């Protein structure tokens, strides 16, 4: 707008534990 | 049709058999070598099979479609295969050896009631000669009519591993079988083994005659003694690897003794206590008409 | 039946779907499709759903 | 006019399905498709959950 | 509900009652680690048809990964055939062919 | 320009004329026989045809890509036409005829001012002889110059169902047509016979001379004689369904008679009033040119 600016990011990492789930799958 | 081959209905080509060497595949006498022999200070004797009772399963007619020869093949060789010995499934295929009846096998395995023209199937007769003999697994299961385990082993083997001054003669030392590995090699060829269309090579062995056989029987001796293998694998009990150069190795325990269960849990395909009931009499009846 | 062709998970179920579809002995098909009775006009027109 | 049959705008049928679901055998993979994708394989997938 | 082999014996001739069957095709065995068990079921009724005639397809649960349960079916090839008008009048199928 | 062939248009091949009989096509002389033919106790005469007065609508060049050719096509045999004897297309297409006119009809039916290169036409000299008569179409309707309707279908039975002795002598008894039937049979043939380019047969019809005519006329015979049956469809009065054995029959009440309306409001195609005024100043230009 005024001046010309300069900014710098960074690829963020997510995780959590492995969750527990109480549905089966396969036969 | 396709009427009958004489020669075999495995000299056709159409369907055959190739065991996947990893990225390339092979042929069975091709794969059989990359294994050596153990000799151990064990000896087991070569036992008499004891005649198979008839009578098999009355007709039913039970409306499935059911994939009789599909079922066959998953529980000898398949991976954890489930409710294998119920039933339903064999009564309805007894109905095929009746002379007179409209009832087809189809080419790819499923069995019809009737019939149908945008399928190709097995000759009435062939399948007659065949469900005479293999409808009787059926009832394997009944407390009375149950077949042995613990000695139909003495025969997988002499095959197997089976030298010819051994088949020649009539006791075997127990060996111990080593070949080159790939890490999920033995489930692999498992996972392999299943599509074979092994109804082809059955629905043949009971309509081949005197010199169409001698020929059968000296040509396909490998096609058995593959399956035997990856049969026996389930049943020997210890997996031991060898860790050599940079090579990597898999042990199969003992090639002629019914360990009883576990194989390796992880390292191989496992039988459940309704296999043991349902691959001993499996073997009692392709042995005995085998030789 | 058959709609489902390609939208279930049932890998195995997903087959003979495909098969039955492929011999050219069946033919599934849904929507305004062509009649012999047709232009056949009466107060509008006859159509074959 | 006399007027003997009605007329209704979707028609019904005899013969319907039915279906018993097994409450504890859900797949981890929620697929996704197109909306016309969706209208015409639609509630038909819904009744073989 | 459960009924008795009692009254079985007993029920008036042309009172038709419902009397339910199990199935259990679909249905996870239990885990490596738990208790054993000690003589167990006896069924004591058969029905003699059999009593299956609406089926179209039957347990959609795939297993391992690639294959059919043992005992499950698909929906014939003939719900799935929408064939075109007679010469004249009414429905015809495919042709076959 | 495709210059013209001798012999006529209509032995080029590209466009000719095929009935669909249900899902196989052929052609109009093994259609004509799957209709037998009931002679009744009514007599009709052979009455003379007065001549049509000359005074075609004067040259007007309203700018509209008039589709001429496909105006024709649709009120004769088309399914409810609507506005077909409006004035402002044929008074555009009278300007054809005139020596030196930068106006050419294309070869599709549409008629065109100046010119393309795109689009071939038909070469300006064998349209001028074809506008020169079906220009006077255009006129019809007015109260002083307007044709007959009620006596010129003594013409259209004879052909139809014309016996040779009949068409040879002067009277024919009055006729009743049956052929077998699919249900939508006749609005099926109607909604086909519209796109026959039925200008190529026209525009031929005024430009083959004393031999090249002579062997038109003995070949044809058939592509007119379809789509008089089409057109005599519309002005006969009840048709009758005939259910026998398994087959299913349709009957076309007098094939030589204007009921002057109807026909069957469902079980055919309709002519309004703006109809009979048309297709009867129509017939009375083609049958005096053809005979």
């Amino acid at each position: 707008a005024k001046i010309a600016t300069a900014s710098s990011a960074r690829q963020t990492d997510v995780e959590k534990p492995a969750d527990v789930t109480f549905t089966i799958e396969n036969v | 049709m396709l009427q009958q081959p004489t020669g075999g209905y495995t000299t056709l080509e159409q369907f055959a058999f190739t065991i996947r060497n990893d990225g390339t595949n092979a042929t069975p006498t091709q794969f059989l070598q990359l294994l050596s022999y153990e000799a151990t200070e064990n000896e087991l004797v070569k036992k008499t099979i004891p005649t198979p009772e008839t009578h098999l399963p009355s007709a039913r007619n039970v409306p499935g479609n059911v994939y009789i020869e599909d079922a066959i093949t998953q529980a000898l060789f398949g991976i954890s295969a489930q409710n294998v010995n119920a039933h339903g499934y064999f009564s309805r295929l007894s109905a095929l050896a009746l002379p007179n009846t409209s009832a087809r096998l189809g080419l790819d395995g499923v069995i019809y009631n009737s019939e149908t023209i945008n399928i190709p199937f097995y000759d009435p007769a062939a399948v007659a000669n065949f469900a005479a003999t293999y409808a009787k697994l059926g009832n394997a299961s009944t407390p009375r009519y149950r077949a042995d385990m613990i000695d139909i082993y003495a025969h997988v083997g002499l095959e197997l591993a089976g030298t010819d001054a051994e088949r020649a003669a009539g006791v075997m030392p127990v060996k111990r079988a080593k070949f080159d590995s790939w890490e999920g090699s033995l489930i692999s060829l498992s996972r392999d083994v299943v599509n074979w269309k092994i109804l082809a090579f059955l629905i043949d062995l009971c309509s081949l005659e005197g010199e169409a056989l001698r020929a059968f029987k000296t040509r396909n001796r490998d096609v058995f003694r593959m399956m035997l293998f990856i049969m026996s694998t389930a049943v020997a009990a210890n997996v031991v690897n060898r860790k050599v150069t940079k090579r990597v190795d898999r042990v199969l325990e003992y090639i002629g003794v019914n360990s009883m269960r576990t194989a390796g849990r992880t390292a191989t395909i496992t039988y459940d206590l309704s296999r043991h009931e349902f691959a001993a009499k499996f073997l009692q009846l392709t042995f005995t008409r085998w030789n | 039946p058959a709609l489902l062709r390609d939208f279930t998970q049932v890998n195995w179920l997903n087959r003979d779907i495909t098969n039955m579809l492929q011999q050219a002995g069946t033919k599934y098909g849904l929507g305004l499709t062509e009649t012999r009775l047709d232009y056949v006009r009466l107060v509008k027109t006859i159509v074959g759903h | 006019l006399s007027d003997d049959f009605k007329q209704i705008s979707d028609p019904k049928g005899y013969l319907t399905y039915s279906v018993k679901y097994e409450d504890q055998f859900t797949k981890k993979d929620k697929l996704r498709a197109s909306e016309a994708d969706d209208r015409i394989v639609g509630p038909t997938v819904n009744l073989f959950k | 509900q459960h009924v008795d082999a009692e009254s079985i014996m007993t029920a008036p001739k042309g009172k038709l009652f419902h009397l339910q069957f199990m199935d259990g095709l679909l249905r996870p065995e239990p885990s490596a680690f738990d208790p054993p068990a000690s003589g167990e079921d006896m069924r004591l009724i058969y029905p003699l048809q059999p009593i299956s005639v609406a089926r179209s397809m039957r347990a959609i649960v795939n297993h391992n990964e690639v294959d059919r349960p043992r005992g499950a079916v698909a929906p014939s090839s003939y719900e799935m055939d929408t064939g075109t008008l007679s010469r004249n009048g009414d429905l015809l199928y495919s042709p076959v062919a």
